[PDB]
RNA sequence: GGGACCGCCAGUGGCGAAGGCGCCCGGCUGGAACGGGUCCGACGGUGAGCGCGGAAGGCCAGGGGAGCGAACCGGAUUAGAUACCCGGGUAGUCCUGGCUGUAAAGGAUGCGGGCUAGGUGUCGGGCGAGCUUCGAGCUCGCCCGGUGCCGUAGGGAAGCCGUUAAGCCCGCCGCCUGGGGAGUACGGCCGCAAGGCUGAAACUUAAAGGAAUUGGCGGGGGAGCACUACAAGGGGUGGAGCGUGCGGU
C-alpha cells in the first residue's frame, strides 16, 4: 500500500519553510527553512532556497518510505499577508521533480472572518 | 534515529462508509494514536470524482494492535469549491443550526444557499426558516449515521432546493459545513 | 476657539494644528501666572 | 560536466534590463526531462536551432510582462 | 481557556435628523414609501432666547485587558534622528454610571412650498401584458418615493451646476463686510480639569485670496531616440620624463 505525506508549505515574503508530515499530520518527518540553505537573510525568500530545501525534504521523505504527498501551502493569513510567497509555486515544482508523486494542492490560509486589528498603525508603514 | 522506533498502523473509515482502506500512520506508540484527527476526500471512498471537494474529519478513536478505526468528528467542503461557488450579484444565505439527532448526537449544520440573483433580506430569513424546519424534521426522523448518509448525498440539497424554488430559484443549495458537538 | 479654515492653508504659513497647541500652551502657563 | 543539451525552437523576444538578454523557448534534447520545452534567458545573440547547454533543467525564467 | 470582532456576499445597495448603523435567532420599539373616493378640518413654515441629541479624543469611580498602541525603553539610518524603519511597551481602545461637547461634524451647499427638455441605471411599492421548471419566479411597459450617471435650455469668474439646481418665484432664521494683529488681551458664564461659549483694541500691511491658460519642473506616468548616455567589445588617460596651454607664484 502506497504511502501518503502531508506537506504544509509556510511561503511568508521573509522566509519560507516546507513542513512533511504523516497522514494525520501529527508527526514532524521533514522540516526545513530557507535559512538552512542560504547565508543571506535577504536570501531565504528566494525561490532558488525554496525550492533546494524542498528537494532535500523530498529525498528525505523518499529515503523513509513516502511516494505521494499532499501539499498545504499556507500564508501568514490572520491579519497579515494573504498572498504565498514567491517560493510556493517553485517548491511546488521541486517536489514534483523530486520524485513524489503530487497529490491535492490546497491552500490553508487561516483567513479571518474578522480578526484582530493589523501591525502599521492607523496609517499603515509609511517606509 | 527516533524514525526506526515508528512502527505503521493501518487506519479505517467509519462502518457507515464500509470502513474502508484509508491509509497508514507512524507512531512510537498505539497510545499516542488516540484522538488523531484524518482529513480524507469523498473520493477516496466512495471512488467519485464528482464528489472530490468533500472533504471528512475522523477522528481516530480505536487501535487495536496495528489496526486503528476511527470516529466521524466533522464534514467539510473545499475551499476553492466553495469560492467559486461564491459570486458577485448572487446572494449567500447561510442557515447555522444546533441539531439533536434521533439517537442523541449533538451536530453543528451549516448551510449555504446561492441564487440566481439578488434577493430581498425577507426571502433570505424565509428560506433560512425553510431549511431550518426541514433539517429539524430530519434530525428527528433520522438516526445518526442515515443522517450523515444523506446529508452527503446531497439529497437534503436536492430537497431544499425543491422546496425554496418556491421563494426564488436557487443556483445551489449545499451543506458547507458539519461538527459532532457530543456524542449520547 | 471659532476657527478660521482659511488659515489651513499653509501657503506661507506653519500647519495650524501646531500653532493651536502652542497658543494653548501659552494659556496654560499665563493662566497659571495669574494663579 | 553534467550539462544538458537543449534546442531553441522559439524566441519570445528581447528581454534584460538592457536588452542584451534574449527570452527564448528551448527543447530539452538530452537529461531525464528530454523532450519538455522550457523558457530559458539567453546573453549574447541568437539564431533559431542553436544547441544550448542548461546547468539545471528546473530553471526558468519569469515571463515579460509588457 | 481568554477578550476583540462578524469578511466574501457588499453594490454607484438599504436605513437613519445628524453622529451613524452590517453574523443568525426570540421579544420590545421609532420612522418612512406604497394602495386607500378611511377619519380630522388649515390644526401649517421658520425659530431669537430655550431644550434635546451629538464620531474620535480626554476626565471621574468601578471591572477587564487578546490585538493594537500616545507616552516611554531599546535597535538602525543619517553630517546629526528627540523621526520616517524595526523590537518591547503605559494610558486608551472594551463593560458599567456620569462628565466634557469638540472635527474637512463636508454635499465644504440651513429648511418648507410652486414652476422650468429629455434619456438612462438601480432600489421599495403599486398597476397592465407575456413567459413560467407555476415561486411577482422571469421579460417588458406605466405611476409614486428615494438614490446614481449623460445632458437640452438656462446659470456661473470658471470649475462646474443643471427637476435631488448652485435656474425663476414665496418665507423664516443664522452668518460675513480687505490681510494680520486674533480668535488673542480683558470681562462674563459652564466645566473636576482639560477646555467650551462670548469677544476687542493699539499697531502693522497693498495685498491676501478663488478659478482657469502657456510655460518650466516632478526622486508622476506613457512612446520614441541618442555611441557629445549606457549596454556588448577594443583602445587609452589618471603613475613616469618631456611638448604645449591654463590658474597661481
Amino acid at each position: 500500500k502506497e504511502k501518503w505525506g502531508i506537506a504544509h508549505i509556510y511561503s511568508s515574503f521573509n522566509n519560507t519553510i516546507i513542513h512533511i508530515t504523516d497522514i494525520t499530520g501529527a508527526e514532524t518527518i521533514s522540516r526545513w527553512s530557507g535559512g538552512m540553505v542560504v547565508k543571506a537573510d535577504r536570501d531565504e525568500p528566494s525561490p532558488y532556497a525554496a525550492m533546494l530545501a524542498a528537494r532535500r525534504a523530498a529525498e528525505e521523505a523518499l529515503e523513509k518510505g513516502i511516494v505521494g504527498v499532499h501539499i498545504r501551502v499556507r500564508a501568514p493569513g490572520g491579519s497579515k499577508s494573504k498572498t504565498p510567497g514567491p517560493g510556493a509555486q517553485a517548491a511546488i515544482r521541486a517536489l514534483a521533480r523530486a520524485g513524489l508523486k503530487i497529490g491535492r494542492v490546497e491552500d490553508v490560509t487561516p483567513i479571518p472572518h474578522d480578526g484582530t486589528r493589523p501591525k502599521g498603525g492607523r496609517r499603515g508603514r509609511r517606509v | 534515529d527516533k524514525w526506526k522506533l515508528k512502527q505503521w498502523y493501518i487506519i479505517y473509515a467509519p462502518d457507515f462508509f464500509g470502513g474502508v482502506e484509508v491509509g497508514l500512520t507512524p507512531a512510537d506508540d498505539p497510545e499516542k494514536v488516540l484522538n488523531r484527527v484524518v482529513e480524507v476526500t469523498l473520493k477516496d471512498v466512495t471512488g467519485d470524482f464528482t464528489k472530490s471537494h468533500v472533504k471528512l474529519y475522523f477522528q481516530v478513536y480505536d487501535v487495536k494492535g496495528q489496526n486503528a478505526y476511527t470516529k466521524f468528528k466533522g464534514m467539510k467542503l473545499a475551499r476553492s469549491y466553495i469560492r467559486s461557488l461564491v459570486r458577485r450579484k448572487t446572494t449567500r444565505i447561510d442557515g447555522i443550526f444546533n441539531i439533536t439527532t434521533k439517537d442523541g448526537y449533538k451536530l453543528r449544520v451549516m448551510a449555504m444557499a446561492i441564487a440566481m440573483r439578488r434577493i430581498q433580506t425577507s426571502q433570505e430569513r424565509a428560506i433560512r426558516k425553510i431549511m431550518q424546519e426541514i433539517i429539524y424534521k430530519k434530525a428527528e426522523e433520522l438516526n445518526f449515521k442515515d443522517f450523515v448518509l444523506e446529508s452527503v448525498n446531497g439529497k437534503i440539497a436536492a430537497e431544499i432546493a425543491k422546496e425554496a424554488k418556491k421563494i426564488y430559484p436557487l443556483r445551489k443549495a449545499e451543506i458547507r459545513k458539519i461538527k459532532v458537538l457530543e456524542e449520547p | 476657539m471659532k476657527r478660521r479654515p482659511r488659515k489651513w492653508k499653509k501657503k506661507g504659513r506653519m500647519r495650524w494644528k501646531w500653532i493651536k497647541k502652542r497658543i494653548r500652551r501659552l494659556k496654560r502657563q499665563r493662566k497659571k501666572e495669574r494663579g | 560536466d553534467e550539462g544538458y543539451p537543449a534546442e531553441v525552437i522559439e524566441i519570445i523576444g528581447r528581454t534584460g534590463t538592457t536588452g542584451d538578454v534574449t527570452q527564448v523557448k528551448v527543447r530539452i534534447l538530452e537529461g531525464r526531462d528530454k523532450g519538455r520545452v522550457i523558457r530559458r534567458n539567453v546573453r549574447g545573440p541568437v539564431r533559431i536551432g542553436d544547441i544550448l547547454i542548461l546547468r539545471e533543467t528546473e530553471r526558468e525564467a519569469r515571463e515579460i510582462k509588457s
